[PDB]
RNA sequence: GUUUGACCUCAAAUCAGGUAGGAGUACCCGCUGAACUUAAGCAUAUCAAUAAGCGGAGGAAAAGAAACCAACCGGGAUUGCCUUAGUAACGGCGAGUGAAGCGGCAAAAGCUCAAAUUUGAAAUCUGGUACCUUCGGUGCCCGAGUUGUAAUUUGGAGAGGG
């Protein structure tokens, strides 16, 4: 479109936006603590702090009566790890835990495809002369 | 009675979903902690063993080719320790065997003042 | 390689290739001459395995596969194994004295 | 209302600390998006263009002692080559302080930067890619350290001081502590001729 | 060395840090600072002092425009979020310093015991009989 | 045709003919692998990619005709000797470890397959068998083999015609 400074024609892209797409091997933090444990914290009533600086609250009181239900029968999403936005046990969603065993049994993971496409022959269908 | 029928769909359900294994505990925490998201384990699904079928096939060819089909991925330490806080059950550890075991130690410590 | 080696005692081992692989197991098809047929002690191509210096190759890493694994090239970054390993440790790890000392 | 993100990338013929340079600079920079290596020039714009990066730092050395950066805009923006002389890195000992990792650096500059335009775009340009979005996503809030520059016998002396506290206000030197000697700069990303020379 | 085409450069790459906040900028210039004023150019000795003075400048000119904002400021020491150096760095820097510092102990005790060794008899005597 | 016959794969036979093991082991090629010691007590390190153990070869072995070195006014497989040189580089930058190109010299040597149709003709080979001028040759027969044996071609190109 426009030129360089001497002799040469430069082609003028539009400016790169900085978005965090579905998948950038980052998400969204809002507790803000790193690699630190959770050590810390275990006397505070909150967990952390956040960007523009707020007491992040720990969310609920939990019963003694659950607490020990939950090391009898554990829960469904169950992973043994300590969450970083709250103090409760981090669970596992119903489409993770499905996509965990998929992996495990191979059973296709991306679905909306064929496993058995038929061969379309993009090249034999014109002839050599 | 239709809930007595229609829960256990759920209950069978979360027995082929729950984790056993530490390479599917260590896939769980980097999902868990901000490592790896649903799209980057979509990619890694598509394996050497992808599209197979397996429902129509012979029980004595799936049970050597299950037993193979197992491609070895890094695992953690700190996945290791919640799958054995997952397979330990109630009477793993009661009053009983720490009794017991005591009773072995003291047995030990006795044997070695027999010489 | 060397398994094959031992069971076919006879043949000479003169190259090896990938054919499948497996969670437990890797596949290999190993390709064997026989040193004592007549298709072979002829034919002046294929009759240097004959010679008795290549009594198991695969024994003493000089097939394809085991010059990798030995080192065996050339240039700067296989200075260590160009001449094999031990050779150039025991020439180089050599008090060499003269009769005129140096 | 201000929005970037910068691609930290390397060449092969970096050496240790040049490496721990990209280490630490991945570090206090919250918006930069860490790749491993690089094999060769046009490349770098489109690598750019993938991420939505708004800047690209290429980390170049030709003989191994040396350091090249190639600071940049990606689609049409003044590319400026470095050569880095003294270094001193992040995991030197004598260094006393810890920043908090990546949070709002404050930049600090000098006079003799508005003394010419040449030098003017380069202030501008360590501005925004050097510094800080305001809502980075890996960003910590309260304010630690800054970023001291200053140009003294032609080249600009890079240091990050962390603010220390009592209880009006010290600062104890950390970090990459750097000269910056502007070799060349070029019209175009990587491309067209050239504009300054020594 | 053409400076036209350097200001259309400012033209395109600037944003307007005037006609809108600090916090979207957050760089002090230390303006009416050359940093050519100082003595012995290529010692680094007043350098060092110098680059702190300018350092400290802009730190407290920043103090009180994000303060004019209603942003924080102090590290409140109640987040201990995630930090540049690690911890085990931490314990090695503070391990030296430590180690250094019980070495200039170390020669000022051995100055100490060394003299000791050298006047003990004659502490002993002087003090027995002084007592007498 | 509910029969008969091609193949494919897998067997057996005191079948015909062969071949492998064990010894020696200085040197040579691999695998496997310590410790005493030395470093200031000492997880690195060092002795040491050593000794012991295990396999495999010959008169030599191995290496070897560049996915080599360089930065020149460019050299040109390997191996060995003098030199590089206690140099470059490594290392609580500690004890210590530690090359290579160049230059000189010893000795020198180059080649071969796979990948492009012999398709106007599997031109190839092993065995059995009868003779002969017998480390073999010739005749006939059973086979191997087109899922490829022969001739041509290997980058220094090369091939088909004139």
């Amino acid at each position: 479109y426009s030129k360089y400074a001497d002799g040469s024609d430069r082609i003028i892209k539009p400016e790169i936006n900085p978005v965090y797409d579905s998948d950038d091997s980052d998400a969204e933090t809002q507790n803000t603590i790193g690699n630190i444990p959770l050590s810390a914290y275990d006397e505070m009533p909150h967990i952390g702090y956040d960007i523009n600086g707020k007491r992040i609250m720990r969310p609920a009181k939990g019963s003694a009566l659950d607490q020990l239900l939950d090391s009898i029968e554990l829960p469904e999403g169950w992973t043994g790890l300590l969450d970083k936005n709250s103090g409760s046990s981090l669970n596992l969603t119903k489409e993770e835990l499905e996509l965990i065993s998929k992996i495990q049994r191979n059973e296709q993971t991306d679905d909306s495809i064929n496993p058995y496409e038929p061969l379309i022959d993009w090249f034999t269908r014109h002839e050599e002369v | 009675s239709e809930e007595e029928k229609n829960q256990t769909k759920k209950e069978k359900h979360s027995r082929d979903i729950d984790i056993a294994t530490v390479e599917a505990m260590t896939l769980a925490h980097q999902l868990a902690l901000g490592q790896k998201n649903k799209h980057d384990l979509v990619d890694e699904g598509f394996n050497r063993y992808t599209f197979r079928d397996t429902e129509n096939l012979p029980d004595w060819f799936l049970e050597d080719e299950k037993e193979h089909s197992k491609i070895n991925k890094p695992i953690t330490k700190e996945a290791a320790m919640a799958i054995k806080e997952k397979i330990k059950a109630m009477n793993a550890r009661p009053i009983k065997k720490v009794a017991e075991a005591k009773a072995r130690k003291r047995m030990r410590a006795v044997a070695r003042l027999e010489k | 390689e060397e398994r094959v080696g031992r069971r076919a005692a006879n043949l000479r081992v003169l190259n090896s290739y990938w054919v499948n692989q497996d969670s437990t197991y890797k596949y290999f098809e190993v390709i064997l001459v026989d040193p004592q047929h007549k298709a072979i002690r002829r034919d002046a191509r294929y009759n240097w395995i004959c010679d008795p210096v290549h009594k198991h190759r695969e024994a003493r890493g000089l097939t394809a596969t085991g010059k990798k694994s030995r080192g065996i090239n050339k240039g700067h970054k296989f200075n260590n194994t160009k001449a094999g390993r031990r050779k150039t440790w025991k020439r180089q790890n050599t008090l060499s004295l003269w009769r005129y000392r140096k | 209302m201000n929005k970037q993100r910068t691609l930290l990338i390397s060449s092969r013929g970096v050496n240790y600390r040049h490496r721990h340079l990209i280490q630490d600079l991945s570090g206090l920079l919250p918006h930069s998006r860490k790749e491993p290596k690089l094999d060769t020039l046009q490349q770098l714009n489109e690598i750019a263009e993938l991420y939505n990066c708004n800047n690209v730092l290429f980390f170049e050395a030709r003989k191994h002692q040396d350091l090249y950066l190639w600071l940049s805009k990606p689609p049409n923006g003044p590319t400026i080559k470095f050569y880095i002389q003294n270094l001193h890195t992040m995991d030197e000992l004598n260094f006393t302080g810890n920043c908090l990792k990546g949070s709002r650096p404050v930049l600090s500059f000098d006079q003799r930067f508005e003394s010419s335009p040449h030098y003017q775009l380069i202030k501008e340009l360590l501005v925004h890619n050097f510094g800080v979005p305001p809502n980075a996503r890996k960003s910590k809030p309260f304010i630690d350290h800054v970023m001291s520059f200053s140009i003294v016998d032609d080249k600009i002396w890079v240091r990050t001081y962390e603010i220390s506290h009592s209880t009006d206000i010290s600062l104890v030197e950390i970090g990459p502590r750097f000269v910056m000697t502007v070799i060349l700069i070029l019209e175009g990303s990587f491309g067209g001729p050239k504009i300054y020379e020594n | 060395n053409n400076t036209k085409a350097m200001k259309h450069a400012l033209e395109r790459v600037q944003l307007p840090w005037k006609k809108h906040s600090f916090q979207e900028h957050q760089s002090v210039t230390s303006e009416t600072n050359t940093d050519e004023h100082i003595k012995d150019i290529y010692d680094d000795t007043e350098r060092e002092l110098a680059f702190y003075k300018q350092s400290l400048d802009a730190v407290l000119v920043a103090r009180d425009e994000l303060k004019r904002l209603k942003v924080p400021f102090k590290r409140p020491l109640d987040y201990f979020a995630e930090m540049v150096k690690s911890d085990e760095h931490m314990d090695k820097i503070k391990g030296k310093l430590i180690e250094e510092a019980s070495d200039k102990k170390a020669r000022e005790e051995a100055r100490r015991q060394r003299q000791l060794k050298k006047f003990g008899k004659q502490v002993q005597n002087a003090t027995l009989q002084k007592r007498q």
